[PDB]
Protein backbone atom coordinates (compact mmCIF):
# COMPACT_ATOMS: atom_id res chain seq x y z
CA UNK A 1 0.00 0.00 0.00
CA UNK A 2 0.75 3.93 -0.12
CA UNK A 3 -1.20 6.05 2.27
CA UNK A 4 -0.83 9.50 2.55
CA UNK A 5 -2.51 11.79 6.07
CA UNK A 6 -2.73 15.61 6.97
CA UNK A 7 -2.62 17.29 10.17
CA UNK A 8 -3.10 20.74 11.41
CA UNK A 9 -0.31 23.61 10.25
CA UNK A 10 1.45 24.81 13.87
CA UNK A 11 3.34 28.18 14.17
CA UNK A 12 5.38 29.89 16.52
CA UNK A 13 6.64 33.29 17.12
CA UNK A 14 8.22 35.81 19.78
CA UNK A 15 5.70 39.07 20.37
CA UNK A 16 7.20 41.33 22.29
CA UNK A 17 6.17 44.92 23.39
CA UNK A 18 8.46 48.02 24.98
CA UNK A 19 7.54 51.86 25.13
CA UNK A 20 10.46 54.13 26.48
CA UNK A 21 10.65 56.88 28.92
CA UNK A 22 10.94 60.57 29.50
CA UNK A 23 11.56 63.01 31.88
CA UNK A 24 12.14 67.21 31.70
CA UNK A 25 11.74 70.02 34.64
CA UNK A 26 12.48 73.54 34.15
CA UNK A 27 13.75 76.49 36.37
CA UNK A 28 15.53 79.13 37.82
CA UNK A 29 17.09 81.50 40.41
CA UNK A 30 14.00 83.20 41.62
CA UNK A 31 14.32 86.67 42.39
CA UNK A 32 11.01 88.92 44.07
CA UNK A 33 8.74 86.43 42.65
CA UNK A 34 5.22 88.43 41.42
CA UNK A 35 2.71 89.82 43.80
CA UNK A 36 -0.70 91.13 43.03
CA UNK A 37 0.50 94.25 45.18
CA UNK A 38 2.86 96.55 44.32
CA UNK A 39 3.47 99.80 46.02
CA UNK A 40 5.99 102.07 47.59
CA UNK A 41 6.80 101.60 51.09
CA UNK A 42 8.13 103.12 54.30
CA UNK A 43 9.30 101.25 57.52
CA UNK A 44 8.89 102.62 60.75
CA UNK A 45 10.47 101.26 63.99
CA UNK B 1 -18.19 -6.14 17.90
CA UNK B 2 -19.73 -6.22 14.21
CA UNK B 3 -15.88 -3.34 5.25
CA UNK B 4 -12.68 -2.52 7.28
CA UNK B 5 -12.62 1.14 6.72
CA UNK B 6 -16.25 0.93 9.10
CA UNK B 7 -14.38 -1.05 11.77
CA UNK B 8 -11.62 1.09 12.05
CA UNK B 9 -13.74 4.27 12.21
CA UNK B 10 -15.63 2.97 15.47
CA UNK B 11 -12.86 3.00 17.22
CA UNK B 12 -11.85 6.50 16.14
CA UNK B 13 -14.69 7.54 17.63
CA UNK B 14 -14.61 6.28 20.63
CA UNK B 15 -11.20 7.56 21.70
CA UNK B 16 -12.03 11.26 20.88
CA UNK B 17 -14.85 10.49 23.01
CA UNK B 18 -12.98 8.86 26.00
CA UNK B 19 -13.50 11.72 28.83
CA UNK B 20 -8.94 11.18 29.19
CA UNK B 21 -6.23 10.11 26.70
CA UNK B 22 -8.24 11.92 24.15
CA UNK B 23 -5.73 15.12 24.99
CA UNK B 24 -3.01 13.10 24.75
CA UNK B 25 -2.96 11.11 21.90
CA UNK B 26 -3.68 11.54 18.18
CA UNK B 27 -5.51 9.58 15.93
CA UNK B 28 -6.31 9.21 12.23
CA UNK B 29 -7.74 6.84 9.15
CA UNK B 30 -7.45 6.45 6.08
CA UNK B 31 -8.22 3.97 3.12
CA UNK B 32 -11.49 2.43 1.45
CA UNK B 33 -12.69 -0.71 2.35
CA UNK B 34 -10.28 -3.46 2.09
CA UNK B 35 -6.95 -0.98 2.38
CA UNK B 36 -8.32 1.05 5.70
CA UNK B 37 -5.39 1.85 8.33
CA UNK B 38 -5.50 3.63 11.46
CA UNK B 39 -2.45 6.16 12.64
CA UNK B 40 -2.12 6.51 16.53
CA UNK B 41 0.92 9.22 17.43
CA UNK B 42 2.43 11.43 20.48
CA UNK B 43 -0.14 14.00 21.14
CA UNK B 44 0.02 16.97 23.57
CA UNK B 45 2.04 17.24 26.73
CA UNK B 46 2.15 13.49 26.99
CA UNK B 47 5.15 11.71 25.54
CA UNK B 48 4.55 8.38 25.48
CA UNK B 49 1.85 5.63 24.05
CA UNK B 50 1.55 2.01 22.76
CA UNK B 51 -0.92 0.26 21.18
CA UNK B 52 -1.29 -3.68 21.75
Amino acid sequence: RVHSYRGVLIITDKLSVEAGSRASLSGYISDGGTSDVFTICRLLD
Amino acid sequence: TATAENVLQQFKTQIEADPTIKDKVSVNVTGSNGSATMIITKAGDNDFVKVT
